[PDB]
């Protein structure tokens, strides 16, 4: 806006990045319905849907806190910007941020707020309940001039999730934190990992998430949100298709999985100047990505069967973020070269494959020594 | 039945036509030596 | 240089750098049988990663 | 002769209606999961327990999002889990958390603020 | 006998001897193997199959031959034995 904050420093490597919103422990936002419900009340059958779970929660996002985490185990250095309340689990959430090493000076205490805490009243219009906001939980009350701006001059990567447009006091102040990340050279990483609000129509959604998707460099979706913003039934239809006579190829008869790769004409809408790289997330098994000049995918795979009493796919997708964060700051050729860029996602992928063996997003994320361990092993050598 | 290994890493030397095409009981082509033939390798 | 290293024991190449040939042109699996000809993918193996062991990590710490 | 292993009701959107419209005495707790959720399942553990602790002092509920998807929404859920403390005074207004938040912060919301 | 029951193939169950178009080790497995097991192939089939196990030696009997590549691709999809007597529509 107005000038730079700080003292400018050699900035020890590997590069900072900053993660922006709300620290929450799990709380997975992506919400839609599944039509396979076990026991209501029998949680040890729950774990079936583990490892057969909705697309939607093939490799589940959460909250960004999750991602900092995560990425400072595979290596990187990270730092928290949000709010928390002056209360008992308000430290405990620090004090979790803490341990894993990530910074919190960009971390703010409300000593009047209680963490995670909503105040909202209960109405009953239209013979139907329904709650409204009285008072948002610190968390999704940090303002502009709380902003700690040697964190956003010092980091290469700003990195937010759709979770902050529900808020209005943190989407204004999210676009002043963008401004000051590009002012002082930071890409823009927009994970969008929609929360159970953003489900209800595309066209609200579209324009709800318009700005924030063309300020971003970078962004990931999952598959399931890439089709629900362009259009759900089409895709669903083109799924369900089969030939009434025969095969139009000989892999087409093998009634495989479908793993459509989505034509760049077909992103198009979605596309603006400033992207630099668009990644498709289909759990660990796919990872479509684009560029401005070429696009292809990752083949991967995952094995939750393995161990069926710790497999949890929540954090999942944190780590493939984070791990996607890893190599771009120190591999910063992965924007222009195709081949290395194939190569340092399947980095990614082996975070994903790891995290999932474990209960517990934050509990289960890997180093980087086992992550470069499982992508020798899965890969033969001419792809590492 | 004897094996016989190759000592050193190289590019075989023989002349194919004092042998005789088979069959192995394992499917693969290969010959069959009924001399004292001498198979260079050249490390 | 060689041939005294290799009469007192000295670290030395175990062949003759100089007395060292390339081993010409083989068989381009135009020319072989099925058997013998490499497959054109690399096949995954569970065995395509060497063994650590203690002996690795000694050998490169007096390297250097 | 055989006492019942689980104590939180699954109730409906229009139960759960009646419930809160009725007039009630001691606090409402209301849980909204689904059993694909892997942290519902140590949610799920944690308000079993919460339960025995608050026998008749609290009323401890539970509401499956895909039974109940669009009263979730209309509800202000965000994601899961997702706890509503519901106060016997109809002036107070109810606290919305989100998270895996631990048993004795639901402690001291339920004594403190219900 | 083994006339009519190759007659009752034909006409019960509908056999036919429909040409097989074989690669060049399907070739030399059903040439070698009705010699024995591990013997010197003899029969001049089967050391004619012997040699094509290689795509070199095919390209150099080709050049002999005088024909291209794509044509002898183009021959062994030939149909095999005796021809039908030739259509005579008045």
């Amino acid at each position: 806006v107005d000038y730079d904050d700080g003292i400018d420093f050699p900035y020890d490597d590997p590069p900072l990045v900053c993660c922006f919103g709300a620290v929450q422990k799990e709380f997975v936002p992506v919400v839609r319905v599944h039509d396979n419900p076990m026991h209501p009340d029998i949680y040890s059958q729950w774990k079936m849907l583990q490892w057969d779970p909705p697309e939607f929660g093939r490799a589940p996002g959460g909250p960004p806190s999750n991602v900092a985490i995560s990425h400072v185990r595979l290596g990187g250095r990270a730092a928290f910007m949000g709010k928390v309340g002056g209360d008992d689990y308000g430290e405990e959430l620090v004090l979790m941020m803490n341990k894993e090493r990530v910074q919190t000076r960009g971390v703010k205490f409300d000593e009047g707020a209680s963490t995670a805490c909503t105040r909202v009243k209960i109405k009953f219009e239209d013979g139907k309940m329904k709650a409204e906001t009285v008072k948002e939980p610190p968390e999704d009350s940090l303002l502009a001039s709380e902003l700690n701006l040697a964190v956003l001059k010092e980091a290469r990567i700003f990195h937010f999730n759709s979770e902050v447009l529900t808020s209005p006091t943190m989407e204004s102040t999210l676009f002043k934190a963008i401004q000051w990340s590009k002012k002082f050279g930071g890409l823009i990483f927009f994970d969008l990992n929609l929360p159970l609000p953003l489900w209800r129509s595309r066209n609200e959604t579209r324009k709800l998430i318009k700005k924030s998707w063309d300020e971003a460099n970078i962004i990931e979706v999952s598959q399931q949100e890439l089709e629900f913003l362009l259009d759900e039934e089409y895709y669903e239809r083109r799924r369900n298709y089969t030939p009434q006579y025969f095969a139009e190829d000989f892999e087409q008869t093998k009634n495989r999985r479908d793993y459509y790769h989505y034509t760049p004409e077909e992103i198009k809408p979605l596309w603006h100047d400033d992207l630099k790289l668009l990644v498709v997330t289909d759990g660990t098994l796919r990872l479509h990505y684009y560029t401005p000049k070429f696009d292809g995918v990752v083949v991967g795979t995952e094995d939750v069967l393995i161990t069926p009493f710790t497999c949890d796919r929540t954090g999942s997708g944190d780590a493939v973020v984070a791990g996607i964060m890893r190599k771009l700051t120190t591999c910063p050729e992965m924007f222009e070269d195709q081949d290395v860029l194939e190569r340092q996602l399947r980095f990614a992928v082996a975070a994903g494959i790891i995290s999932q063996w474990t209960i517990g997003a934050v509990r289960g994320f890997p180093t980087e020594s086992a992550t470069q361990n499982l992508k020798e092993q899965v890969y033969v050598p001419s792809m590492w | 039945a004897e094996h016989v290994r190759a000592p050193y890493n190289g590019k075989i030397k023989f002349n194919e036509d004092l042998v005789h095409p088979t069959r192995t009981r394992h499917g693969h082509p290969a010959f069959l030596c009924y001399i004292d033939l001498s198979v260079i390798i050249e490390s | 240089g060689f041939e005294l290293d290799k009469k007192l024991g000295r670290p030395h190449p175990f062949i003759d750098p100089t007395k060292k040939k390339q081993i010409e042109t083989t068989l381009t699996s135009d020319e072989s049988w099925w058997n013998w000809r490499k497959p054109e993918k690399e096949q995954w193996s569970r065995w395509q990663r060497r063994r650590p062991d203690v002996e690795t990590v000694f050998l490169k710490a007096m390297a250097e | 002769f055989v006492r019942e292993d689980y104590l939180v009701r699954k109730l409906s959107a229009q139960e759960l209606q009646d419930l809160v419209k009725g007039e009630r005495k001691v606090p409402l707790i209301v849980d909204f999961y689904a059993t694909w959720c892997g942290p519902c399942i140590l949610m799920a553990q944690e308000l079993e327990m919460l339960a025995v602790e608050y026998e008749s002092n609290a009323m401890i509920v539970k509401v499956d999002t895909d039974d109940e998807y669009e009263f979730a929404r209309d509800m202000q859920v965000r994601g899961l889990p997702t706890l509503f403390f519901i106060s016997p005074d109809p002036s107070k207004d109810a606290i919305r958390t989100e998270g895996l938040i631990p048993l004795q912060m639901m402690r001291d919301i339920i004594d403190n603020d219900m | 006998t083994e006339d009519e029951a190759r007659r009752r193939n034909w006409i019960e169950r509908g056999w036919a001897p429909w040409e097989e178009i074989l690669t060049p080790e399907a070739d030399f497995a059903r040439k070698s193997l009705n010699e024995g097991e591990e013997v010197p192939l003899q029969s001049p089939e089967a050391i004619e199959a012997f040699k094509m196990l290689r795509p070199s030696y095919r390209k150099k009997k080709i050049k002999e031959m005088g024909i291209t590549e794509d044509e002898w691709y183009a021959k062994q999809f030939e149909i095999r034995g005796d021809k039908p007597p030739p259509l005579d529509t008045s």
